[PDB]
């Protein structure tokens, strides 16, 4: 429909995870996460969070995952398994299908799913709050505090990234 | 909605005109990992425009410039210890 | 209503992409002292039609080593990306007024590299695979400077709203304030768009065709048109960024004339720049980027963040 | 001195991009400190009413707060007007 | 000569002209001789619903002024 | 509680099962570990944006910039076992039997 | 289970090189024509 | 008789280094290359209009 | 009428293909240089379709310029099969036509006909650069007199 669009996207998000959790060929597994990464931003986008969502596209989907499949490109064997290949991969995929079907069926009929966390099965929209945000975006004005309140965060995350640059050379140096 | 409609229409147009064209007729790793670390460090200062309008921008000045010198510092250590001069 | 605007945007974009093949062979020739496509069609007005029709009537070859699943998603992933990237362009009043349009344009620009990456894997040839491998690594290396140039430029502009570009750039072109970054930006456009001195893949002899090494007519239409499609826009993005025009609310015609002429002139320089320079060797791309372009861009971002603070010139995001 | 000047000259001879980067980064770190408009930038930054000026319960003894919005009492951004 | 590239250039200007006028004129037609009211922040949004709900015809673009109130 | 969160919560669990179970390739395991922090990112943003916890918007950006540091380390280790063993199959990584 | 090496150095395996011998020549105008070249390289270094 | 070719010496003075540094930063020989092609754009072509025009023999 | 409809479609397809060939250079000898003057502005060929797209996969007509050798025989051939149809080959010069000046030699096959189906023959040693432009033009008119959709209608 359109009311369940976040639910619809969330459903594609779960099945997208089964795509790469089943551990298919690394390129194909990356693609299964690429769509999973794509829809997940839309879930965030529907809740607001434009900037936080946009990063999932930019620095993760077009970022971390680009060099991810890039490594799989020059590595890996000469015979990449096609999604069907090993019967376990398709067995894992159908296995992921039966988990999301049983809960969703249970979610939309009895609405009293208690698996681990007790969760009531209503539409996505019955959780949004109310109120006007004035002239400032809540997400934009929050992470803009990186340089006004994010004092100890910047000092530590910056320092580790510099150590991140030095650790990667030291491991890749080859002594 | 409009955003979804726009992207959906683009996919169909690409799909439609693809179909008519089908039925009618360590160095390599290093450049990847160095980009990955720089790109992640880049995402830190993306919120800079709105952050430039904070009410304590003096502290912003010390720390927004902090990340930028670390960007230089990470490259500087990379450059001096070979690094960007990739294996050849 | 809305849909009629969608075709009114993407369709003229697509038909302009087909024609750009003509000028690529013509204005180069008129500089190369050649004549360019003239015999077919009056003044070569029909050559792109002749070009496009055989590509949609020649035999579409699928090499036995190519995964058909990967062989078909990639050309769609490329062409569609170029078209949906046009939706936040601030043509008087943009079709999509995404307040994060600058990030929106950049985000799917990174999505473009999956088009070449998957095609290089789909083709599955020794020479083809390395050709794409050392092609994607180029594009990703040029996005870090791309983001930094963007970050500095809109810092003086304001928020990331693409419509705000025409407001900040009211009296003076933004290039007069960031000309050291403008050429920094312009060369970066020359590299993501895969054009000489970064033609690399699509180089007629650099990688014979790079992403089109085994990839011939049929599906190849959506893989040699998309690169030319990003050319018109990424120059147009430069036109909005540094060469912004004036927009009268009672007459949006003026800004349409001014912007289109400015972006068309930039594309002429883009076609001018292929016919005047050699091709960078792979090491020279990174040497130019990481060790000269990357440090300079960082320093300019150092300058452009303090300058509004220096002169109390912070821009209003709202 | 002499070697330092020669060091810069040969730095500009073969490595002009980096000396441009270091010079710009070198400046861009120290004018914001001794800038005379930095305080102005802060002043106009707080002088942007994102949040409503919530009224205060009038209990007397406070003359600085205006009784009327147009009243002369209270802060003014006349400085922001000419600059 | 050199101007033989001009008709190749001119047709492009006609093609790129279409998006500029369309998305502007369509805005004028869908807003009633106006432009699409941008909503970059919450205030710009509930302002429209304020205007959309008062119009009675459930359109934000149609505006009722001094002739409406007494 | 909204089903979109349970959709995310299983998304961790199916990602968790894939990371633990292993099939052949460390690339897939590294991929599974990324779905871990991914599903964590949407879950973090979803709660934080819903509750208007303004300062807490810190954590989503901080979360993945450090999760990506795992990729910087995890990807590097793979190529070394790829350089020495050949294929990066987990079965090859058995020298430390004792 | 054999005892661990005393120097803790496990024995190197054989070569794992990918020095593909590119066949330049009778496909590329880059070779100006009939210029079949046989040469091996470390990905880029001949 | 003979003649070298690559025996030009770069001057180390303040003036000479400035032009070289300006050339490196502000690309001028690249622009010189651009000017050469552009001047040729406005140069008339020499394309014989076959079959109506035929080459000399 | 039906025959009119198949005639208009035949003209539309034929006019496109004949006017926008994308030849792939297979010059081996002095026959390559003189065709390579057709690239020179004097006898510009890019005036009508034939352009720099190269990429033997993206090629309609192949121009075999120069002498053909036995060791060149299979590598040239496998190029021809990989060349997608409609594929036509142009025989350049006396050597590629029938061996020419090396007809009685051990390292040359007399003519390209023994290897590929030659659609057009351009005599010369080397043929004058404009004479090939005529050969391309006559090949262009050869495509004009093609009845692919017409012959299908009869079937
Ligand atoms: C108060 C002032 C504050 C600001 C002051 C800033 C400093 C002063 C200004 C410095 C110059 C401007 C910034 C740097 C620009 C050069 C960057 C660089 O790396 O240069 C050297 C680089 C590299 O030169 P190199 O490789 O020979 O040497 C570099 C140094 N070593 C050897 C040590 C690495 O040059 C280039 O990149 C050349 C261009 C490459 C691309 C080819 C196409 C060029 C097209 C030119 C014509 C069209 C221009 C269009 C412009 C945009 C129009 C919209
Ligand atoms: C109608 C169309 C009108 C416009 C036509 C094109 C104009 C631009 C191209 C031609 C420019 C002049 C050509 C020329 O004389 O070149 C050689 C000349 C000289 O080249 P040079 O390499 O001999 O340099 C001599 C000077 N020293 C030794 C000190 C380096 O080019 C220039 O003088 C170029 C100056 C401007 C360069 C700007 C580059 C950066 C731009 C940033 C964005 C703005
Ligand atoms: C005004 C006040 C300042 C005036 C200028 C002072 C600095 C002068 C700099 C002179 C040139 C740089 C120093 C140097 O000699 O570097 C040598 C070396 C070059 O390396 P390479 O080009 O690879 O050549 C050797 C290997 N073949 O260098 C290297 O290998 C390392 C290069 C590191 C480059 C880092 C660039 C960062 C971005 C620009 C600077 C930003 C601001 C940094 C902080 C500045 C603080 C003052
Ligand atoms: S036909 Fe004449 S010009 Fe052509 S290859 Fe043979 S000898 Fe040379």
């Amino acid at each position: 429909m359109t009311m369940y669009i976040a639910f619809i996207l969330s459903t594609i998000f779960v099945i997208g995870f089964v795509g790469f959790s089943s551990k298919p060929s690394p390129i194909y597994g990356g693609l299964g996460l690429i769509v999973s990464g794509g829809v997940g931003c839309g879930i965030v986008l529907n809740f607001g969070g434009s900037f936080l969502g946009l990063m999932v596209f930019l620095i993760y989907l077009g970022g971390m995952l680009v060099v991810f499949g890039y490594t799989t490109a020059m590595a890996t064997e000469m015979y990449p398994e096609v999604w069907v290949s090993n019967k376990t991969v398709f067995g894992a995929f159908v296995s992921g299908l039966m988990m999301e079907f049983c809960m969703v069926y249970y979610a939309l009929k009895e609405e009293e799913v208690e698996i681990i966390f007790k969760f009531n099965g209503l539409g996505d929209w019955v959780i949004y709050d109310t109120g006007d945000s004035g002239f400032f975006s809540e997400e934009a004005m929050g992470i803009a505090a990186l340089y006004s309140y994010g004092t100890w965060l910047v000092i530590v995350t910056g320092w580790s990234l510099l150590i991140g640059v030095v650790v990667i050379m030291e491991i890749t140096r080859g002594n | 909605m409009n955003i979804m409609l726009t992207l959906l229409t683009n996919v169909t147009l690409a799909s439609l005109l693809v179909l008519i064209a089908f039925w009618l007729p360590m160095k390599f790793f290093l450049v990847a990992i160095t980009f990955l670390l720089f790109d992640l460090e880049i995402a830190l200062l993306l919120p800079l425009p709105w952050a430039s309008q904070t009410n304590n921008l003096k502290t912003m000045l010390t720390m927004a410039l902090f990340l930028l010198i670390l960007l230089a510092a990470s490259l500087a250590y990379e450059w001096t210890q070979k690094g960007l001069e990739w294996a050849e | 209503m809305f849909m009629i605007n969608i075709l009114s945007l993407i369709i003229p974009i697509l038909l302009a992409v087909a024609f750009l093949t003509l000028v690529e062979r013509k204005v180069l020739g008129y500089m190369q002292l050649r004549k360019g496509p003239n015999v077919v069609g009056p003044y070569g007005l029909l050559q792109p039609i002749a070009d496009a029709l055989k590509l949609v009537t020649k035999e579409p070859l699928r090499p036995g080593t190519s995964s058909i699943s990967m062989f078909i998603i990639a050309p769609i992933l490329g062409l569609s990306l170029a078209l949906t990237m046009w939706v936040p362009l601030p043509m008087p009043y943009p079709l999509i007024n995404m307040n994060l349009g600058v990030l929106f344009m950049l985000a799917m620009s990174s999505l473009a590299v999956y088009s070449i990456l998957w095609s290089g894997w789909a083709s599955n040839s020794k020479y083809a695979l390395i050709g794409a491998l050392r092609a994607v690594a180029q594009t990703i290396s040029y996005e870090v400077t791309l983001a930094i140039i963007l970050l500095s430029v809109l810092l003086m502009n304001g928020s990331y709203t693409l419509s705000t570009l025409i407001t900040t750039q009211e009296h003076i072109w933004m290039i007069f304030t960031s000309w050291p970054l403008a050429m920094m930006w312009f060369i970066s456009t020359l590299a993501e768009t895969n054009r000489a001195p970064f033609d690399l893949t699509e180089g007629e002899s650099e990688l014979v065709s790079g992403f089109n090494v085994e990839y011939a007519a049929g599906p190849f239409a959506m893989f040699f048109m998309a690169e030319y499609a990003n050319i018109i826009m990424m120059n147009a993005f430069t036109a909005i960024l540094f060469l912004g025009a004036s927009h009268d609310p009672h007459t949006p015609e003026l800004y349409t004339i001014n912007f289109v002429l400015k972006t068309l002139a930039l594309t002429i320089t883009f076609l001018w720049i292929r016919a005047s320079y050699p091709r960078f060797r792979y090491d020279q791309l990174m040497h130019l980027l990481w060790k000269s372009f990357l440090p300079l861009t960082l320093a300019l971002c150092m300058w452009h963040i303090s300058l509004p603070i220096m002169t109390a010139s912070i821009p209003p995001q709202s | 001195a002499g070697r330092i000047a020669s060091f810069l000259k040969n730095a500009w001879a073969k490595e002009p991009v980096l000396v441009a980067s270091f010079a710009i980064g070198g400046l861009a770190i120290i004018l914001p400190s001794l800038s005379p408009y930095t305080n102005y930038a802060i002043r106009i930054n707080r002088a942007t009413p994102y949040n409503y000026p919530v009224p205060l319960r009038d209990d007397g003894n406070m003359p600085d707060v205006p009784s009327h919005p147009q009243d002369p009492q209270g802060p003014s951004l006349e400085w922001l007007k000419n600059l | 000569m050199w101007f033989e590239i001009l008709p190749g250039i001119a047709v492009m200007a006609a093609c790129l002209f279409i998006p500029g006028m369309a998305t502007a004129h369509i805005h004028k037609f869908t807003n009633g001789g106006k432009e699409k009211r941008v909503a970059h922040f919450s205030y710009q949004w509930n302002l429209m619903e304020r205007d959309r709900c008062i119009s009675g015809v459930n359109r934000y673009h149609v505006t009722k002024g001094l002739e409406n109130i007494d | 509680m909204p089903l979109v969160y349970m959709n995310i919560i299983m998304a961790f669990a199916i990602a968790l099962a894939g990371l633990l179970m292993y099939r052949s390739h460390l690339m897939s395991s590294l991929l599974c570990l990324e779905g871990m922090m991914l599903s964590l990112f949407i879950m973090s943003t979803l709660i934080i944006l819903n509750t208007h916890f303004t300062l807490a918007n810190m954590m989503p950006i901080i979360l993945l910039v450090f999760a990506a540091c795992e990729a910087a380390l995890g990807l590097s280790l793979l190529v070394m076992v790829s350089n020495t063993y050949g294929t990066d199959y987990v079965q090859n990584l058995n020298l430390l039997q004792c | 289970w054999k005892p661990p090496p005393w120097n803790d150095v496990d024995p190197p395996k054989d070569t794992l090189v990918s020095n593909l011998t590119l066949n330049f020549g009778p496909q590329h105008p880059a070779a100006h024509g009939v210029l079949r070249l046989v040469m091996e390289l470390s990905g880029e270094m001949v | 008789t003979y003649k070298f070719v690559n025996m030009r010496e770069p001057s180390m003075d303040m003036k000479s280094v400035t032009d070289r540094a300006a050339q490196t930063l502000l690309w001028t020989e690249l622009v010189r290359g651009l000017g050469m092609t552009l001047s040729y754009l406005f140069r008339e072509p020499a394309t014989i209009n076959y079959p109506f025009e035929k080459g000399p023999l | 009428r039906g025959e009119y409809v198949v005639a208009k479609l035949d003209d539309l397809v034929n006019w496109a293909r004949r006017s926008s060939l994308w030849p792939m250079t297979f010059g081996l000898a002095c026959c390559a240089v003189e065709m390579m003057h057709m690239a020179a502005p004097r006898y510009d060929m890019d005036r009508f379709g034939v352009v720099f797209r190269a990429s033997p996969r993206q090629s309609d007509v192949m121009i075999v310029a120069g002498t053909l050798t036995n060791k060149m025989a299979p590598a040239l051939r496998k190029v021809y099969d990989q060349m997608p149809e409609p594929r036509y080959v142009v025989s350049m010069g006396s050597c590629a036509n029938g061996g020419g000046y090396y007809h009685y030699s051990y390292s040359v096959v007399r003519g390209c006909d023994r290897i590929v189906p030659v659609d057009i023959y351009v005599p010369g040693c080397p043929p004058t650069a404009e004479a090939l432009l005529y050969g391309i033009l006559q090949l262009q008119r050869k495509i004009k007199r093609e009845k692919r959709l017409r012959i299908w209608y009869r079937r």
